């Protein structure tokens, strides 16, 4: 398929990975009686292993010669669930955390003792800030264009050279 | 009188325009220019008078260089495409010259043009003022009548597929 | 201080606009109460919205029943799509976009009607009770009240 | 001030004897909820449509226009509706009443503006309401007959569901 | 002062009624940070490019140039069917046209009106009313063409056809 | 509850430990009910 | 100065009997940490959603739109069967309604910036049913009570559809008691997993 | 495997560059020692005051980047 890779549902080495993984569990299950807790546990593991391999086979992942699923991250839309869509989810959460922490640091600057607010956090005000982060792209961009995100170069302390 | 006596008379409909019976229930002339709306009403009306004459004539007459459709609305589909395009551009040229190249609502009436007026009276039928006033009201009402009538003729000709006069002489209800 | 979730941007060191428009009281039928321009509710108030909704509901009736209706030998009418009409002058495009492209009921199998629901695709109304009563039932019907009676006699 | 129609209840504080068909009957306080001019226009509209509906049920049981019996046979009341939806009859009625209702929407919005009495379409081609007392007598009468026909229409159609007959043959049989 | 487009928000300070397509619409305040006149030149140039581009996505549905008569009516395939010498000539011609805009912006930025590249051969916009109507109409048709081309592009990605063909075949949703 | 004990629970190490224990706990629960999510399923 | 709902506790501050449905019920003192305006916005919003949702479960059991995609008597099955495109259309339309109806004041920090803004009052009165100020107090009270009742009722309906895989009134008319062998509660760590 | 090792090499190149660039650009001065150019390239420290100034010279950034160069070529 892409880059000479094989879809995991028809690669024979993925099938051998699944078979060897289940024989490894079955030889451990061969040392226990049926209704015992180790037998129940190992059967649950065998079912979980089979479920994982079956799901990966039908997901559109591309296995290599090794038979292990490979990730395509060049930007094509048929593989966006492997890097582009997890990446969009990450950047939303990371920008949320950054926007919320910045909002609390600016609130804490206007406090009676600004350094006491950072080792003893005002939890109602900080929870007020953690709730605001869901619309951080719009709030942060409006913050940028209104001249309130970036400070000018002459209010920043720098080294002599 | 008031056309719709239960409704209050629209505020912008003074009697100065001919054909004014105070009929504006939806609420136009409170949003749009009455000068533009009157120009659209006369243009629609004259096009539909010519259209009803064309529909009736083409049911009987056909130029020798052209084929003949089943119906005068099917006459559109047997005249060559280049001919339709030439007619379209000829009408466009007339629209350009008559309005002086000002066609938009914003500029069409910047020269103090009178709605419906293109300075067209070769036979001098509008020489007399009072006769002109009567012919203004006659024009607007015949235009309104031809608008409804053209709608009727075109849709019945599409539905039946049998003209106007042959339809009347061979009337066949919906079954 | 700041109580928390107070909502005033000056208690959270947030930049506010400083402009808080006066809140009016007039309402519109499919709109909201709020600050408008002068003259806005007089031209786009309840009168406008009701009349426009009425005209849209009237013009739905030709649109929902759109098609090429033609007579056969008798008066029987056949319905066809507007696609079958061919425009004669536009080169390689033979069939042309019509009112069926903005309202494609047929592809989704809707059978639209002027009332909005046709014979096909009619609203479905069923009976939950299933033809039995609240109490003292017999057969494949055993209510919550019957189980209250069943538990009390056991 | 107690209600004349429901004596243990108070007067409904939005209804006054200048209205037509007033009996002080608003126990649930609905005249306080909705605008009263809307309620009056809705009542007269419901009244006139139901008067036409009741007369149509009676007349349809008595006689039927030429040709209609072939297209709709044993069917009556709601049963004809579905058959006549297949033909173009019901759709044509919907179209023309909808056309009238667009202007009725404009009329109702003028009524809520306060420039028109509810139910006033000024329609008096023959002359009956020339005199003021006769106009009042007709106004009270038309609300009274419309109310009676509202309940009538209800009864007629529900009797059709129960028996399959309709108003006149339900009188004749059982 | 309040925005006209968005009645509950305050007016964006750096846009004004003087500008032809003004609606008071700047919710994220780009003009509070960037130059309003640079944004107008960019909006007008994007609009002209998208006006041509929307016409170009639709037009080879009707007729093709004889040379490219074999080329596809899906525009995104006809993009790759053209030879690189042809695309090089297109890029050079656009470059020649962009020399006048490279000279307008970056050198005499403050002299003139946004989008005024000295291209008025037919001497329109002489009449002031016509000039106003044409300015606002160019802006609004440019914005409409931007939205229209963006639509038509992604629709050509989903249904592997052109706009008109997609509509006619009723291929309106992902197959 | 006492305001000085609530002020102690607002100190940085307590909130840090509670917040990341809560964070760790819903990652653990999400991987219990939905294990082996190598890709966004689409 | 004791609470009326909970007679052995003190009356919580920020609860002064002005708001409709104010019976002094705040034992955990959420109103002392979270501003009461935000809490009343959230209570009215939750309640309105639930009022529609409870009615949604009951009506969806009885009345359906046409088509096989809408023939799901059990409401928890309607979630999966109803067309995804239209369900995400509902979600996007809800998001647009949330930003516009709140007038871009959505965050906890910015909502109520305008002193004119009232908790739960979004300006929604299309038919001007609240025009009469005599009816205002009991309307506010009965809206609050309908919202609370519907929160409790929808919670019950959803978890009774989970326990019994039946639509709610059909569950009432074809009732079956819990075996207790199935639907065991907890137990993930008692058996040490699996 | 080649993807992962190329990204590790990129990290090593950037980190070695960071110490060497920071050493070159802070060589003339910083906030701890703003007059660092008066003392030269290789000096031990500025003493225990101002919090401590061990490894503050530009030579010491050569010293610290030598470990990262060895790691990178490794
Ligand atoms: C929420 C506060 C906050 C914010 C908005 C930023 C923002 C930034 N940091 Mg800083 N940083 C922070 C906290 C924060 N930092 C803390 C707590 C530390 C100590 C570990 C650092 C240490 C640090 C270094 C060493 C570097 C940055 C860099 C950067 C920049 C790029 C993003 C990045 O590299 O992330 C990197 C983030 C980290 C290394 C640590 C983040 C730790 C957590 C996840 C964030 C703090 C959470 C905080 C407790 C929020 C509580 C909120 C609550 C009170 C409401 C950006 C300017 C880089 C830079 O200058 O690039 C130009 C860089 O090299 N940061
Ligand atoms: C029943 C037909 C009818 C009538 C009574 C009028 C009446 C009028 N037209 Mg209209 N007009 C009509 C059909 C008609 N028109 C049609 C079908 C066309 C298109 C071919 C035109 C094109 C036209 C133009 C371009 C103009 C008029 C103008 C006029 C006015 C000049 C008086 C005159 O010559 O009358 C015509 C008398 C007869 C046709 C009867 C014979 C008068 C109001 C002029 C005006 O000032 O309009 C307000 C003007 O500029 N008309
Ligand atoms: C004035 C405009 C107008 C026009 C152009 C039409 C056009 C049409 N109507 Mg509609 N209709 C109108 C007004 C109009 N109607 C009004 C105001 C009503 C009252 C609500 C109706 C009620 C109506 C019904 C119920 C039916 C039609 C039907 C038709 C179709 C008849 C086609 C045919 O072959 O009939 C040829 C028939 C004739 C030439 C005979 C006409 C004579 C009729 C039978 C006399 C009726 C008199 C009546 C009692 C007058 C009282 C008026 C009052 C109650 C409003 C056609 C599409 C029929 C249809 O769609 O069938 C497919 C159908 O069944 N129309
Ligand atoms: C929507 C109602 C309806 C329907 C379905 C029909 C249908 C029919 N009518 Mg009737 N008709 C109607 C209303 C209707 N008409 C009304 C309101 C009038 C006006 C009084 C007539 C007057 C009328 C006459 C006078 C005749 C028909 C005839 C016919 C039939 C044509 C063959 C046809 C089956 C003809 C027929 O065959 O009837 C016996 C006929 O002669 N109709
Ligand atoms: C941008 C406008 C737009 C467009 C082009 C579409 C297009 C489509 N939608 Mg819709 N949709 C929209 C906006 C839009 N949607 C919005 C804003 C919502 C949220 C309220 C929805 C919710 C929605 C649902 C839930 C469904 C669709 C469906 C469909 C598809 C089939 C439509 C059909 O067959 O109609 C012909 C059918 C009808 C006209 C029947 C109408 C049924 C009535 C009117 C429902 C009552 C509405 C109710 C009162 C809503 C009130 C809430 C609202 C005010 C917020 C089609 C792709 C369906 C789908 O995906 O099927 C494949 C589907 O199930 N949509
Ligand atoms: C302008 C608008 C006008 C609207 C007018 C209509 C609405 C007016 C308000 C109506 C409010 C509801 C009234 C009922 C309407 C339906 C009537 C009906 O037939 O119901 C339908 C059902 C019965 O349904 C019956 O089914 C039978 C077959 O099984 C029959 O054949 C009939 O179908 C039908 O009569 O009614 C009930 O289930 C009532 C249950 C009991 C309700 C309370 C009874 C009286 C109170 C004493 C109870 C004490 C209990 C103590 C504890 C006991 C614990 C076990
Ligand atoms: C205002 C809204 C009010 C919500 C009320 C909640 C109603 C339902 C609550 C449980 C009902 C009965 C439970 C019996 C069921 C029961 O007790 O099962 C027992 C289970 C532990 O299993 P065992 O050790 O009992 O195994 C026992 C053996 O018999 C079987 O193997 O207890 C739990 O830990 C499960 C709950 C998760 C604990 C963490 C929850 C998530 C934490 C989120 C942050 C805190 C929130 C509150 C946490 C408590
Ligand atoms: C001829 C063009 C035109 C048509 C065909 C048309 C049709 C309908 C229909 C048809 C189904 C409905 C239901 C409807 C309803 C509303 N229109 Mg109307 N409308 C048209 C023109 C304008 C303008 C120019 C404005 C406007 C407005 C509103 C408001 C909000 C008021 C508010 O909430 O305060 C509501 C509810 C104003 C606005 O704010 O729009 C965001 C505004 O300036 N409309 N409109
Ligand atoms: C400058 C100047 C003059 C000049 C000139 C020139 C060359 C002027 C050229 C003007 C042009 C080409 C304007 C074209 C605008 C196109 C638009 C607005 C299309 C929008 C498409 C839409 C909205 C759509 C869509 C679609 C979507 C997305 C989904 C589809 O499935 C379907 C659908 C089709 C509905 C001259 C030469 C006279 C001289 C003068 O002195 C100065
Ligand atoms: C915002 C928020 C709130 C909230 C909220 C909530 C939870 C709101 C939920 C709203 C919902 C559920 C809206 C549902 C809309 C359904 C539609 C439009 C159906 C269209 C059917 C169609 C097009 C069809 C079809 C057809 C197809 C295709 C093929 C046929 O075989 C079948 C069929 C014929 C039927 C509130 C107000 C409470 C408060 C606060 O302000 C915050
Ligand atoms: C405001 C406004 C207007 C409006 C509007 C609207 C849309 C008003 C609609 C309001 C609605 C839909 C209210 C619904 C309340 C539902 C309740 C109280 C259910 C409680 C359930 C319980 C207690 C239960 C239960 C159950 C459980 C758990 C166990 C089950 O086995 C069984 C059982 C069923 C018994 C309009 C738009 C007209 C305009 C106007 O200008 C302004
Ligand atoms: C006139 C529209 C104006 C703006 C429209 C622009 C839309 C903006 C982007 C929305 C994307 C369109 O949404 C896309 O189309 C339809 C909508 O159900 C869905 O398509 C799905 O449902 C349709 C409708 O029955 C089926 O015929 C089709 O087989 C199925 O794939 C796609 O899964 C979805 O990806």
């Amino acid at each position: 398929d892409v880059a000479g890779l094989t879809p995991c549902g028809e690669s024979k080495e993925f099938a051998r990975r699944l078979d060897g993984s289940v024989k490894k569990l079955q030889t451990r299950l061969s040392k226990y009686e049926a209704g015992t807790p180790p037998a129940l546990a190992l059967q649950k593991q065998i079912d979980k292993t089979k479920n994982r391999f079956d799901r990966y086979g039908k997901a559109g992942l591309l296995c290599g010669t090794d038979g292990l699923p490979h990730l395509i991250t060049d930007g094509r839309w048929t593989h966006s669930g492997e890097f582009v869509i997890p990446g969009l989810l990450f950047l939303y959460v990371a920008g949320w955390i950054g926007w919320v922490g910045r909002s609390y640091v600016l609130f804490a600057r206007t406090a009676d003792k600004p350094t006491e607010k950072e080792i003893i956090i005002d939890v109602p005000v900080a929870l007020s800030f953690v709730s605001t982060g869901f619309i951080w792209p719009f709030s942060a961009f409006k913050e940028f264009t209104s001249g309130n995100l970036i400070v000018p170069a002459d209010e920043i302390t720098v080294s002599p050279r | 009188d008031n056309a719709m006596p239960f409704l209050e008379r629209p505020p912008k409909l003074d009697g100065s325009l001919a054909g004014d019976v105070g009929f504006d229930p939806v609420g136009f002339s409170n949003y749009f220019d009455l000068r533009w709306l009157r120009e659209s009403e006369l243009k629609h009306g004259r096009v539909c008078m010519l259209g009803v004459t064309g529909l009736l004539v083409q049911e009987a007459v056909c130029l020798p260089q052209f084929s003949n459709g089943k119906t005068p609305v099917d006459d559109f589909f047997v005249v060559p495409a280049a001919g339709l395009w030439q007619v379209f551009f000829a009408i466009g040229a007339v629209e350009f010259f008559s309005h002086g190249f000002k066609l938009t609502p914003g500029d069409m009436f910047s020269e103090g043009r009178e709605a419906g007026d293109f300075g067209f009276d070769p036979l001098g039928c509008g020489k007399n003022p009072d006769a002109l006033a009567r012919r203004r009201l006659v024009e607007v009402k015949n235009g309104r009548l031809a608008m409804i009538a053209f709608g009727g003729l075109l849709h019945q000709q599409l539905l039946t597929g049998q003209g106007t006069f042959e339809q009347l002489a061979n009337f066949k209800a919906i079954a | 201080d700041t109580t928390g979730f107070s909502g005033v941007p000056s208690q959270f060191a947030r930049p506010e606009s400083g402009v808080y428009p006066a809140e009016p009281t007039e309402q519109t039928f499919l709109g909201m109460r709020g600050p408008r321009a002068p003259g806005h509710r007089e031209n786009f108030g309840g009168k406008h919205t009701a009349t426009m909704l009425a005209i849209a509901a009237l013009l739905w009736q030709p649109v929902s029943e759109a098609g090429m209706y033609r007579m056969g030998a008798d008066g029987a009418l056949t319905k066809s799509s507007f696609s079958n009409m061919e425009v004669p002058g536009f080169g390689n495009m033979k069939k042309a976009p019509t009112i069926e492209s903005l309202f494609p009921f047929a592809k989704n199998g809707f059978d639209a009607s002027p009332a909005l629901f046709g014979k096909g695709s009619m609203i479905v109304v069923e009976d939950p009770r299933d033809g039995c009563g609240a109490y003292a039932n017999s057969g494949a019907c055993h209510t919550f009240l019957d189980e209250i009676g069943d538990a009390l006699k056991k | 001030a107690m209600s004349e129609s429901v004596p243990f209840l108070k007067k409904p504080e939005a209804l006054d004897s200048s209205m037509a068909g007033y009996a002080g009957f608003d126990p649930l306080g609905l005249s306080s909820i909705a605008d009263i001019k809307f309620l009056q226009e809705s009542e007269i509209k419901h009244c006139r449509i139901a008067m036409l509906a009741a007369a149509g049920s009676i007349a349809q049981d008595i006689f039927t226009f030429p040709g209609v019996s072939k297209v709709v046979g044993t069917a009556k009341m709601t049963g004809v509706h579905d058959v006549l939806v297949k033909q173009g009859a019901m759709g044509q009625i919907l179209l023309w009443t909808s056309f009238l209702e667009v202007f009725g929407t404009i009329a109702l919005l003028e009524t809520l503006d306060g420039k028109r009495a509810p139910g006033d379409f000024k329609f008096d081609p023959l002359g009956f309401s020339k005199n003021a007392e006769t106009a009042k007598r007709y106004q009270l009468s038309e609300i009274k007959n419309g109310r009676l026909a509202m309940l009538a229409t209800g009864g007629m159609v529900h009797g059709y569901f129960i028996t399959g007959k309709g108003p006149l043959e339900l009188l004749t049989n059982f | 002062e309040m925005s006209e487009a968005i009645p509950f928000m305050p007016k964006p300070a750096n846009i004004d009624s003087s500008m032809p397509g003004y609606a008071g619409f700047d919710p994220l305040g780009f003009t509070d940070y960037y130059s309003a006149k640079w944004m107008q030149e960019a909006e007008i140039k994007h609009g002209r490019v998208c006006m041509l581009a929307a016409l170009g996505m639709v037009f080879p549905e009707f007729a093709k140039f004889p040379q490219f008569a074999s080329f596809s009516t899906n525009p995104l395939e006809a993009f790759y069917q053209v030879s690189p010498a042809g695309w090089g000539q297109i890029f050079l011609f656009i470059g020649v046209l962009e020399t006048f805009s490279y000279e307008k912006s970056f050198y005499n930025f403050e002299g003139g009106a946004p989008g005024a590249l000295g291209f008025d051969p037919l001497r329109m916009s002489s009449n002031p009313a016509s000039a106003k109507q044409y300015a606002a109409a160019e802006v609004r048709n440019g914005r409409l063409a931007m939205i229209g081309f963006s639509g038509m592009l992604h629709h050509a990605i989903v249904s592997k056809q052109g706009p008109i063909t997609q509509i006619v075949e009723q291929n309106f949703y992902p197959k | 509850m006492d305001s000085n004990f609530l002020k102690y629970l607002s100190t940085a190490p307590v909130l840090f430990t509670v917040w990341l224990s809560f964070t760790a706990s819903f990652i653990i629960e999400a991987n219990r009910f939905f294990p082996d999510m190598l890709y966004f399923p689409m | 100065a004791k609470s009326k709902a909970v007679p052995f506790l003190s009356q919580p501050e920020a609860l002064d009997g002005s708001m409709a449905g104010d019976v002094g019920f705040d034992p955990f003192g959420i109103s002392s940490v979270i501003d009461i305006k935000w809490l009343r916005e959230s209570e009215l919003k939750h309640g309105r959603i639930c009022m529609l949702a409870a009615t949604g479960c009951l009506v969806q059991e009885v009345v359906h739109l046409p088509g096989p995609a809408f023939s799901q008597k059990m409401a928890l099955n309607a979630w999966a069967a109803a067309p995804r495109g239209g369900m995400i259309s509902i979600l996007v339309a809800i998001g647009l309604i949330e930003m516009i109806s709140n007038r871009f004041a959505l965050t906890a920090t910015d909502m109520f910036a305008n002193p004119n803004r009232v908790p739960g009052d979004l300006g929604f009165d299309p038919l001007s049913l609240g025009a009469n100020p005599a009816n205002r107090a009991r309307f506010e009270l009965s809206e609050v009570i309908h919202g609370r009742a519907a929160m409790m009722g929808f919670s019950g309906m959803v978890h009774q559809m989970i326990v019994s895989k039946q639509a709610p009134i059909e569950q009432l008319m074809h009732f079956k008691a819990v075996d207790s062998s199935l639907m065991k509660l907890g137990g993930a760590a008692g058996n040490l997993g699996y | 495997g080649d993807f992962l090792i190329h990204h590790a090499i990129a990290l090593a190149l950037h980190t070695t560059t960071l110490i060497l660039v920071k050493g070159a650009l802070d060589a003339r001065g910083s906030k701890l020692m703003p007059d660092k150019k008066d003392f030269g390239y290789a000096f031990p420290c500025d003493g225990p005051g101002r919090g401590g100034t061990c490894d503050i010279s530009a030579w010491d950034a050569f010293y610290l980047s030598m470990f990262w160069m060895l790691n990178t070529i490794g």
